[PDB]
């Protein structure tokens, strides 16, 4: 069913499936330590995960996969998806990360923040479009665990869907009036960012793991299980 | 596995 | 103002083909390595020698020497293991199920078991190699991707220059696929497939870097100071 | 005084 969508139907499906922006429990009148502040991020990420799981079901082609493969894709991609959502909604807040509408933070854990800030700056100087963003996010879901799985039929369906979304990105860029050279260049610029997002995710998963070991920042049962998937 | 069953319903 | 941007596509391809480093050999012992120490001994010796060639390859990538020495250092520090890995995957392409670390060092996943964590990186490497084989990746395409890794992987931990050169290399990749007769749709689909693999190569480098730092703390093998400094840059 | 610094200067 996914393979027969047109470009504009793909974008609509993806736009319609967008999850909500949740609030944090941040209270400016309450003092926070680095501990409890990090607890605000992990508490928020846990609640976003529930919405991400139900958003993933609405990504064209996702539920055509075995439950085992859906599990694997989300385990591999969850933090990348949280991060790209973060940098998207931080775009118009230069120098800050809008984790929630009530939680807008500056660099003032530090290294990851600077990377997220650099990525959102990159999105801003590219004038990343909302239609392009939902395409990238779906690409990460389908792409990030595909080479870590006949589970060979499954991989092939994923490749066809990913090609479909490439077609969709190009269609968007042609509609925006880009020359063909510009379409290819922007397509490459957008996909190279996914390498930086994968990098940020790996780094954060390592800091998440040590946070678990220190046992000072609370981590939900779902977050620990996602974390264990990365060993 | 929490993720497995959240995906199921 | 960079000479890289004034190159034609065929000139960019020729600069990159001619910059290619050689395929180095491992030490010529006829024991299939089957311990952590012998495996890690041969691989870190190999990486150390490849790193010296990589450094002189990078200076021949058009646009690289137009950067300051500090930006050159940062890009190489960020990218070196990705670059080692995509080279490995490329020369392993014609050897399904095997990893050609060197013409006289062909390993399979069964040997990845002897080092803690390497069977997972071995499995990933093999899967990337197989994907490259199934796409019929060409050598001209391979050199463009390796240069993309060099300029891209540290670019956002910094600007316009690197991005213009990255655009130049995209032009060159498309040029190669049009010269090979691909339709417009096949061109942009293929460009996307290749670049998405760079996400996996980054993932493998991040995982390998962890296990390399782990092995460094286990003091299993003396690491060269050069290899130590390249690893420490990620810590 | 990184070695990479030296080697990049040849
Ligand atoms: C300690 O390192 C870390 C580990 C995890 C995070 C992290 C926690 O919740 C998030 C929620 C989002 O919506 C978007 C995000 O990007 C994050 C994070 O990045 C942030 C820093
Ligand atoms: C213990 O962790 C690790 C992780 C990676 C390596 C390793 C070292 O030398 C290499 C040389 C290559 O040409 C290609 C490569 O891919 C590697 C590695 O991957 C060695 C030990």
């Amino acid at each position: 069913l996914a393979l027969s969508l047109t470009a504009d139907q793909m974008v609509s499906a993806l736009l319609d499936a967008e999850p909500p922006i949740l609030y944090s429990e941040y209270d400016p009148t309450r003092p926070f330590s680095e501990a409890s502040m990090m607890g605000l991020l992990t508490n928020l990420a846990d609640r976003e995960l529930v919405h991400m799981i139900n958003w993933a079901k609405r990504v064209p082609g996702f539920v055509d996969l075995t439950l085992h493969d859906q599990v694997h894709l989300l385990e591999c991609a969850w933090l990348e998806i949280l991060m790209i959502g973060l940098v998207w909604r931080s775009m118009e807040h230069p120098g800050k990360l809008l984790f929630a509408p009530n939680l807008l933070l500056d660099r003032n854990m530090v290294e990851i923040f600077d990377m997220l800030l650099a990525t959102s700056s990159r999105f801003r100087m590219m004038n990343l479009q909302g239609e392009e963003f939902v395409c990238l996010k779906s690409i990460i879901l389908l792409n990030s665990g595909v080479y870590t799985f006949k589970s060979l039929e499954e991989k092939d369906h994923i490749h066809r869907v990913l090609d479909k979304i490439t077609d969709t990105l190009i269609h968007l860029m042609a509609k925006a009036g880009l020359t063909l050279q510009q379409q290819h260049q922007r397509l490459a610029q957008l996909l190279l960012i996914l390498s930086h997002i994968r990098h940020m995710s790996n780094k954060g998963m390592e800091h998440l793991y040590s946070m678990k070991c220190k046992n000072v920042v609370p981590l939900s049962d779902l977050l620990l299980e996602m974390l264990d998937a990365h060993r | 596995k929490i993720l497995h069953r959240l995906l199921q319903e």
